[PDB]
């Protein structure tokens, strides 16, 4: 039994402007323009997502300090044989396909450069809203050696891009771990602001000063006896309840306490005297 | 069915009065400030349970403990009419 | 400074004629008020105005796009209206 | 009965464990308590914190919904109390 | 400081309406409450409130995730609801 | 007659923490990357496992201070085969099986560079949790010879692994006796705890502060008199029961007594008068 | 059967009162601190053994000696009627 | 029998020996010591701390089970009191 | 500080039920207990725990296998048990 659910708003804004940098980065990197089309966001399991992963792939580990976990990043075959070949040049359309062989030494530091620019151009992006360092830890050829999660079941937030040069295309993903994000879970529903200007909290202060302006209903207590239905059936008009001493009178709004008070007779009317505010500080 | 129900416990609420008040005026409260309420001194105080319209009713001291007698049933009209408002 | 919820209130627009104009006007009859198409909503809370706004649609649910806070200013003239 | 429209206010647990307090002190702000309740049995169901009856939660309609199952049985209340 | 066992509480959501739309619902009916899918619960003591915590299982046993200590703030809108 | 049974939770994840560690050790070691499979722990009587044991096959002495007893490792002679034709770059697809010959000189010193890497990798993986300290005490070929339990009747846990790298695979086990983990039976059932930092413990004291909005029941005793069930059969409505002089009353809560206190005529009620708190240090 | 097990020993409780208290309290309760409990002086305490409802009694004083002198046996009913509370 | 449905709690013991209590001073926390009754004799079956019977444990459906042999004998009891 | 002998006590396992139920069961009838395979035994002086620790047999005896003194801390809830 593993179940999670949510809505999220920054993160896909987040993301566009992480890939046009990135775009702009691999266009200054290999000479030529790329284009890269985000794909919508992806939230499913550890096990899952592993088994929609196309073996052969390279992943590649990036901690987030100082949230506990490492992030992981993928990048299809596909992708680093035409990055690799236009970094030599190569027109792609004698292309090859190799399963289950490792990368090589060299294909291998391609895959550096491109793990450094990636990650590079995400901390940037990142480090717009917020400021959470990323470190490559480590690269993995399997899924199953990544175990970045506790359970396979573990719900992970994965988000994947389509990558083209020209007629040229590819696909790579960038998959979390929802734990990851659990602290910010708050902040990554909320659509980013902008301002923040001292002239902001002014402005929250202006609200305030509108807040002045309120209508509050007060609720007034004196007895909560807990009783039976079977009692309130045979509870006939005259009956009487007797009730303990109410040394203080709870005063709430909607429910919430605000203060206590002393019940007393003022000019005819039912008239309270009360003794202070509730503060939970 | 109906006997399975009786023997629940459950509780009851009673409230005094109420009055418009905003939180420039609570601001402005001190110690020992005097609030009133829209409840005349004397008028039954209504009984509720839960946020529930139940009846009303009002304290009596007998034998030098207080104690609230009820003084009628809210009819459905009645209590439709209360709302009404 | 002590915190508690508080009911709001937002207002689409307000005209000035006599009910039987609409009470004559069945079910499914469309009529039209002071409010048109661009300009911003206004928040109250507990009947008590606040700030003008836009309100705009996310996942199939309403977003305020809030502005500023209401000046007595405008409020005057908003009341006066 | 002239007070069948009352709403009334629900409770439904999984299990029980006598736990003194200096377990909870080792206990940190994210640690596992285990429960008496083997998996799977009915959760108890109760009203205002009075016993009712049993029911077990079923994914259904994307919305956890429990099913009712017993009824008080009052001879078996009396037994669950006598613990 | 001196040490005692005592009676724990988890409660799996609340609703409201009278036992009646239920009392007609024989054995074997299923009803959904607030409670949905993936949302933490909470801990009581003796009916008393502490922390908010999922809930998983392990060994064929139910096992909390208890998340923090719920603070008056949300305890305060808790009992509200 | 010997009996024990147990459900682990901690040892599971330090298993698999060692057993990656033990992965890329070897892989760096031999240049090629190795898989291991960790088998389910395993908990049987010491005659059992020595049955179950594949002889021939070397066990080693690795004591773990300041615990009494010395911990035990067992290796395959495939698995040693495999890793020194390895060492050698040998394909292993001409393989030779060694029943009852001693291991040579030297294949006793490649059984020694795997004893220290498999000392330090779990070394570490054990020190990430609970620091204790593991040192090799003595190889040994016959599990007669090791005797480490006092009775093969003994129950210990052993913790298989499956090793392959490539075609070429293997098994090498890691048994203890339950013994060994004795003091620690109630940590190794725990399962890890991440933090433990400052915030730790006042979040502990959070709990605390929840702890004391709480509610105790207490139970007042007067008399406890031993009888017999036959006078209570005879014992009728209207019989009167002699008492001993209650000089005070004792309070406990669900059993456990917190103080003790004496009786008194209160406002017309049965009140007690507190003495002082039941402290048992 | 029934006469094999009449000569056993055995044990019997009595409780005085009961009333709702929390750790707040009782560490703010010092020495000689004074408790109620919702017994009301005079009434007749319940008698238990092993914590099973047996009946109920009352203390009376018989030559300057302590004795509690019980008063009724519990009825299946009413004890349900009792622990359903 | 009106008091019938009464829980009651029984006692189970191996044997005794009599110990001195120098004997238990250079007894560490981790020692052996004996009984006087021999090993596969029922072990003696008592209920709050009074004499009923005898029996045996037996390992099944992987819970000690004790299996019930002989009845109180009161002839039997005055005998084994009179030791 | 003087010796004398004193008489032990050990237990195995204690259960809550009326006597009817084995009393209905004759001679021969097997009865589980609260007791199960593994866990250490109790000592008691005079009815007095001490310590807890199991029990193995040597040369057709029982021995009993100690472990540690019991403290007041387990002895409170071994005693609510």
């Amino acid at each position: 039994r593993r179940v999670v659910r949510e809505r999220l708003q920054a993160l896909e804004i987040i993301n566009e402007r992480f890939a046009r940098q990135f775009r702009m980065g691999l266009f200054n990197l290999l000479r030529r323009s790329p284009d890269i089309t985000v794909g919508a966001i992806r939230i499913q399991p550890y096990h899952e997502f592993a088994r929609n992963l196309p073996v052969p792939t390279n992943l590649n580990l990036i901690h987030l300090k100082p949230l506990r976990g490492t992030g992981l990043v993928v990048f299809s075959p596909s992708l680093v044989f035409i990055a690799v070949d236009n970094l030599f040049g190569g027109d792609g359309r004698f292309p090859t396909k190799v399963e289950g062989r490792e990368f090589t030494h060299t294909e291998q530091r391609v895959i550096n450069r491109m793990l450094k620019l990636a990650l590079e151009g995400y901390s940037d992006a990142w480090k717009a809203i917020n400021p959470l360092e990323v470190e490559y830890v480590r690269s993995e050829m399997q899924v199953k050696f990544t175990n970045i999660t506790t359970s396979p079941n573990d719900i992970v937030v994965n988000t994947p891009f389509h990558v083209e040069i020209g007629n040229l295309t590819g696909e790579f993903n960038i998959c979390l771990p929802f734990s990851m994000i659990e602290p910010l879970r708050e902040l990554l529903v909320n659509p980013p602001l902008e301002n923040s200007r001292h002239e902001d909290q002014n402005w929250r202060d202006n609200l305030v000063r509108q807040v002045q302006h309120s209508e509050l209903e007060l609720v007034a207590n004196f007895a909560d006896i807990p009783l039976r239905l079977s009692q309130i059936l045979k509870l006939k008009p005259g009956d009487v309840l007797p009730i303990e001493k109410p040394d203080r009178i709870i005063a709430h709004v909607d429910g919430v306490p605000v203060l206590t008070s002393q019940y007393g007779t003022v000019n005819g009317q039912y008239a309270l005297r009360v003794e202070h505010l509730i503060n939970p500080i | 069915d109906i006997d399975l129900i009786m023997d629940i416990p459950v509780k009851l609420t009673v409230e005094l009065g109420r009055t418009r008040m905003t939180i420039k005026e609570l601001l402005r409260l001190t110690q020992g400030s005097v609030v009133a309420l829209d409840g005349l001194a004397g008028e039954p105080l209504d009984i509720l349970i839960n946020g529930y319209l139940i009846a009303q009713g009002e304290v009596v001291v007998v034998a030098d403990k207080y104690g609230v007698r009820i003084t009628d049933i809210i009819t459905p009209s009645e209590r439709m009419r209360r709302l009404s408002r």
